[PDB]
């Protein structure tokens, strides 16, 4: 649900 | 009174991460150059704000200790602070000194950008209260870090972990205020008091965007996660 944010936090 | 060697280094690291942002003049150049329609201005805003969030995430990941926080709490800090950081950065840009007459034109361009009349007056009140503080670039960078590392956001499960990351930055900011403005021993408290005004924008930000005087309010996928829109 907060995936783009979760992605940028991990990358 | 002095900053310790570790505090200098800390301040010294945070400024470098902060300066990865788009330069203020790049932004005020575009706005001052031509007047745009309200629809073009809305597009300029969403493009600017999407780049800002991307850089804010990279800035946040470099904050000492942030990456060791619980993963759900990291999301909650970014979501809870993104809009506040955008207005603080906008206030920084607005208060950069420009050639004679340029700031007046910039204010007029923003007044005529498409934003609703309801919101223009509080926005300029805040910008102007921020300019009165005569903040340095180090103070803006620290305040942004302190805003991001606020333990009192919702859904923070472990506030105590966040507090211990925020406190060393508060201590450095307090030392700078005493060094940079020794005649005003209320300066630190006044900076912190401005943060409560930032929080009010977060709470009205959705209505501020949807009342923009355009026919369609299209946001990017990244902004839809950060902003309470669409
Ligand atoms: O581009 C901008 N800001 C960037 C954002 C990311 C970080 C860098 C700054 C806009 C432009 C204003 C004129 C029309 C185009 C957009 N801006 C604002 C805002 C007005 C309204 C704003 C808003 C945001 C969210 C929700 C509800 C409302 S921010 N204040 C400025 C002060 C000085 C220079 C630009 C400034």
């Amino acid at each position: 649900d907060h995936q783009l944010l979760r992605y940028l936090l991990d990358k | 009174m002095e900053l310790t060697p570790d505090q200098q280094t800390l301040l010294h690291f945070i400024m470098d991460s902060y300066n990865k942002q788009r330069m203020p003049q790049e932004i005020t150049n575009k706005i001052l150059k031509e007047a745009f329609s309200a629809e073009e201005n809305f597009l300029i805003l969403t493009e600017m704000a999407t780049n800002h969030v991307q850089v804010l995430v990279e800035f946040t990941k470099k904050l000492p200790g942030f990456q060791t926080l619980d993963h759900e709490d990291q999301i909650a800090l970014l979501k809870g602070s993104a809009v506040e950081a955008m207005f603080l950065r906008s206030a920084e840009i607005f208060n950069k000194k420009l050639p004679s007459g340029h700031s007046d034109l910039l204010e007029a361009r923003i007044r005529n950008s498409g934003i609703s009349d309801e919101y223009i007056t509080p926005m300029f009140s805040f910008y102007k209260s921020i300019g009165e503080l005569k903040m340095t670039q180090e103070e803006y960078a620290l305040l942004t870090a302190i805003v991001i590392l606020s333990p009192d956001r919702q859904y923070i499960k472990d506030r105590e972990a966040v507090e211990k990351l925020q406190e060393p930055l508060l201590d450095v900011l307090q030392k700078l205020c005493k060094i940079h403005q020794p005649e005003n021993p209320q300066h630190f408290a006044c900076l912190l008091g401005r943060l409560t005004e930032l929080r009010t924008f977060n709470h009205h930000h959705a209505e501020m965007l949807m009342s923009w005087r355009v026919n369609d309010h299209k946001f990017t996928p990244l902004l839809c996660e950060i902003w309470d829109v669409q």
